[PDB]
RNA sequence: CUUGAGUGCAGAAGAGGAAAGUGGAAUUCCAUGUGUAGCGGUGAAAUGCGCAGAGAUAUGGAGGAACACCAGUGGCGAAGGCGACUUUCUGGUCUGUAACUGACGCUGAUGUGCGAAAGCGUGGGGAUCAAACAGGAUUAGAUACCCUGGUAGUCCACGCCGUAAACGAUGAGUGCUAAGUGUUAGGGGGUUUCCCGCCCCUUAGUGCUGCAGCUAACGCAUUAAGCACUCCGCCUGGGGAGUACGACCGCAAGGUUGAAACUCAAAGGAAUUGACGGGGACCCGCACAAGCGGUGGAGCAUGUGGUUUAAUUCGAAGCAACGCGAAGAACCUUACCAAAUCUUGACAUCCUUUGACAACUCUAGAGAUAGAGCCUUCCCCUUCGGGGGACAAAGUGACAGGUGGUGCAUGGUUGUCGUCAGCUCGUGUCGUGAGAUGUUGGGUUAAGUCCCGCAACGAGCGCAACCCUUAAGCUUAGUUGCCAUCAUUAAGUUGGGCACUCUAAGUUGACUGCCGGUGACAAACCGGAGGAAGGUGGGGAUGACGUCAAAUCAUCAUGCCCCUUAUGAUUUGGGCUACACACGUGCUACAAUGGACAAUACAAAGGGCAGCGAAACCGCGAGGUCAAGCAAAUCCCAUAAAGUUGUUCUCAGUUCGGAUUGUAGUCUGCAACUCGACUACAUGAAGCUGGAAUCGCUAGUAAUCGUAGAUCAGCAUGCUACGGUGAAUACGU
């Protein structure tokens, strides 16, 4: 029930990579996922020149919700705060989920392209964001008096 | 319990029994049971009753608490001394006394019962329910609150022998 | 399931085979070897009513054991009948042998004795009950910690089948430690056929 | 004559009644001032009101009806009923008193009268609320609930009907029988300076808990359903039916009185158990949520249904049938079909009769078979017979056989509710009894697990353990295992070694068990250390009483019933595998985490004797020659694959995919035509993530890669186990 920590990895030397890898092991693959994220990491710096932690700790800042929303009951849905550990699931989760929608046929392009994009807060991840925090915190009014 | 004694003579005598069912869902676990009487037909007599899954573990409880709950009886000239009617639960019951020579006159369950406690020649009409329980439960009580000359004219200062049935 | 036999359970732990040879893989030849030695015996079972016979099996030699109430059934009066055995049993065997009879003691508190015993009251139509009554009762002077004893099929000769047990003492099954004697047993009057389902407990004990 | 009843005299209270009079809030309608765009309504909406300025806000006006608090199991009255206040008139009740008349009393048929609300007439009034009605919405539909309006009517007066769950479903009156406890109006007395306060008593109604007792039970218990008396009314199974005829009353609707015919064997009350509740309290579960991946689309395999058939062999059918029996369908199997065939028979036991047994060729035949050669040959024991395992062809009566029906006659066997945590028995008690009691309540647990308390005490089945396996260590033993010290070597292959790994045997350990807190001190919960492993450590096996008249007569066994020159038998060939379609299970796909080529590392478990197939050689290849080692820690199966590094590919129906078809070949089996498997060439399908609905799963799990085996002349995408890589989420109920 408590969460059974991923420790870090050195490469490039941080822990959200850590977290990162396991999303895209589609299918038990964790070499590849391994590689097209290190690449990406050298890549993301090598276009618009800058540190990976700059493109990547800012993106997942800018795509990053902190209010959200469930629902309950007729439909009514209480506007909820976001635990951190679910803050970054859900930075990370929507952030493959649509890097995915892009729509390249690179590995990594599609990746630096997504969260070089997000940290100039533009991409569908933060249009995601903007959706949510739209429908939320605009109809906060009726759901707001519970837990 | 109140005091079975096991010293007299006994002749244990069946009155009936029923197919009794308890429902658990699924099946129908049912118990058969019994009612008994037991007397010397010497001046004694009760009832006695069980249930059980099976007849002869039922009668036996029975008879074994049947022993346990008498009454004496009162009997004279193999008679009983006078006419009543008992009454218990509906289960209304009316004896009456008799020319000797008749035999007891009436239904099964009293005619086990009375056949029990050695009584030769009385009338009877049973009344009221047939049920054979409540019956019984007539019979006794109003054995149980009758008397003979020497039980009662020993409270009355007076005695005997310028009053008798 | 639904249940099981515990000697499938407690085989393994206690309780040795009813046959025993050397595996050399070629069970085949030697296990229908003893296939006709489990089949002869029931025209010794049918006069002895026997519990169980053991095959031991030396490299040139054959060493079985027949479990009985009766000795004298088998072993003739001097001796006259457990050579006809041999005899009757060589020309089929087609090698030798040590017929050597042993005697199961309390002798009749055992259960396929006891159980093919209920099953002969049940052949000349005894009514079911008292057998059980009577089963269970002689079982509980003879010394036991508990005993099941049931039939099945259609009683009395009679209409739909049923079955009961009356059971007493404790039957300690679920547990692993018994050593209890499960067995069997069938029978015919005229109507289908009626089994059994016998068992006892006796006290716990490991065969080491 | 006074004790019942009534009259007094002094008192107490009250929503007791009829008529008139007065007043505040509030709803509404209108008028005016203020001011803009919504109001109002619902679970969500709509219809309606509104720019002609609503609603909201303030002022004042009219108008009808009802009277917040007070109000209470409080009061009054004969009932129905009666709650703003004041006046007029006026009925009865309770107490105390006791002079006063001195039994005047109780009940009450027929009659007479009052009588909720609705209803009716005639006339007035009309603020709300609101049948009928209209519209909206929901709904399959809704003339119903919901919403917006809305007439009669509610209201007053004079009249009329004349009923109700008009109920406490309990007639009136009198009298006697345990208490406790409040409440309402009074009365007597003690204490108090004064009781106004406190207490004790007594009357009348009023409520609750309760015995004696009654009652079928629930329950009533001085306000009796107790103990009795008087008087009245009423019932005689249920439907038919409070109907019909008739009478009567009524303006009318309809009220009162009140049957029959036919028809049923029940109608019904009280309480117990069980199930159920869109009744309630509690907890748990891949049950929801949070998450991942799939089915459903595309093509393939497999099975059921159907269709069709000489036959497409039978069973199983909601979960709890459909990659099930069938862990192997060319024949065989195979039950089903066509053809030729048989009668103690395919086959088993018995009697006779013999005899040890048989084989190879020819003929005919598809085989089955026989038709002839030929030789099976008294072998174990014989003194001429005989005995015997074992043959014999014939007779052959008993016979044999039936995949022949009933799984709703059975045994046995197995699923499922569900590893759900419960279910039952004795003794004793209560109850007329069925049944209940324990097993309930508090606390507690994954657990009817456990403590405490309790008219209950104990036992059993069940969970737990008890056993296998797994996590660490110690001892023991060292080849085929291992090579750390070293030498040597293609190589632990051999010298040497058993240190380590390992192999299988014995034992240590984990048990609330140690500490701390909490908690009825207890159970138990929480945390701390230690250890490899803490709260059943992971897992397995194990499956209560019973249920589904669940499945199986086709594994087998079997009652009954049926077949017998065939429902039995042998054989060749055939089919069980069909094909407009749907259904379910599973495979591979719809490509860049991807495809093709090359190099390259890491397993576990299991099988091999008439079987594993090493090396080398040929061949592109399946495979072939050949033969070493191998009954196995030895040797072979047997490269593990995924992966990792490289080259190329750069988004196309593509080097995507890999169906179908033709050809050329490999092995097994006699023979691969229905119907095997396999390689090589060529072909180059549908399909670019899946609709409505839907399943799986909480960590070594899903996802995902390959390996071994059984069944086996050949044949497994399925089954079982084996490991490899290896995650996200679990807010919470
Ligand atoms: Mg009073």
């Amino acid at each position: 029930v408590p969460k059974r920590d991923v420790l870090p990895d050195p490469i490039h030397n941080s822990k959200l990579v850590t977290k990162l890898i396991n999303k895209i092991m589609l299918d038990g693959k964790r070499g590849t996922a391994q590689r097209i994220l290190y690449s990406a990491f050298d890549l993301v710096e090598q276009r618009s020149g800058r540190d990976a932690l700059e493109v990547f700790e800012e993106a997942i800042n800018n795509i990053m919700p902190v209010l959200e929303v469930k629902a309950r009951r007729s439909n009514y849905q209480v506007p909820v705060e976001v635990r951190p550990e679910r803050r970054t699931t859900l930075g990370l989760r929507w952030l493959v989920n649509y890097a995915r929608l892009r729509g390249e046929k690179t590995m990594e392009d599609r990746l630096a392209n997504e969260i070089l994009d997000a940290a100039n807060n533009t991409g569908g991840a933060v249009k995601k964001r903007e959706d949510t925090h739209k429908m939320a915190e605009a109809n906060k009014a009726f759901a707001h008096y519970r837990w | 319990a109140r005091r079975e004694e096991e010293t007299k003579e006994f002749e244990e005598r069946v009155v009936t029994i029923n197919r009794v069912a308890k429902v658990v869902k699924g099946g129908r676990r049912f118990r058969f049971t019994a009612l008994v009487v037991v007397g010397d037909k010497n001046g004694r007599v009760g009832f006695g009753t069980g249930k059980a899954q099976e007849v002869p573990e039922a009668i036996k409880k029975a008879v074994e608490a049947a022993k346990k709950d008498l009454v004496v009886v009162p009997r004279v000239e193999g008679t009983t001394p006078h006419t009543i009617t008992g009454r218990y639960g509906s289960g209304s019951v009316f004896m009456k006394p008799a020319a000797p020579g008749t035999g007891v006159i009436a239904g099964g369950p009293v005619r086990a019962v009375l056949e029990l406690a050695g009584i030769t020649d009385i009338l009877s009409k049973s009344l009221g329910s047939n049920t054979p329980i409540n019956m019984v439960r007539a019979t006794i009580d109003g054995l149980q609150n009758l008397k003979n000359a020497e039980d009662v004219a020993k409270l009355r200062g007076k005695t005997v022998e310028e009053l008798y049935n | 399931g639904q249940k099981i036999n515990p000697i499938g359970l407690r085989v393994g732990i206690i309780r040795d085979w009813e046959a025993k040879w050397y595996a050399e893989k070629d069970f085949a030849s030697l296990l229908h070897e003893d296939l006709k030695i489990r089949k002869f015996i029931d025209n010794e079972l049918k006069e002895a009513s026997v519990s169980h016979v053991e095959i031991e099996r030396a490299a040139n030699r054959i060493n079985i054991a027949i479990h009985t109430g009766k000795p004298g059934m088998v072993i003739g009066k001097g001796g006259s009948e457990i050579e006809k055995l041999r005899n009757k049993l060589n020309a089929l065997t087609d090698k030798k042998v040590h017929i050597n009879v042993i005697e199961i003691k309390k002798v009749d508190l055992d259960a396929r004795l006891v159980a093919e015993n209920i099953a002969r009251q049940l052949e000349n139509r005894a009514s079911f009950r008292r057998v059980q009554k009577q089963a269970i009762t002689r079982a509980m002077k003879l010394g036991a910690k508990g005993i099941k004893t049931q039939v099945s099929g259609r009683l009395g000769g009679a209409d739909i089948a049923r079955a009961e047990q009356y059971s007493e003492g404790t039957v300690p099954l679920h547990t692993l430690r018994a050593d209890i004697d499960y067995a069997h047993a069938e029978a015919d009057t005229t109507y289908g056929k009626l089994g059994v389902k016998v068992w006892i407990y006796r006290g716990e004990v490991l065969p080491t």
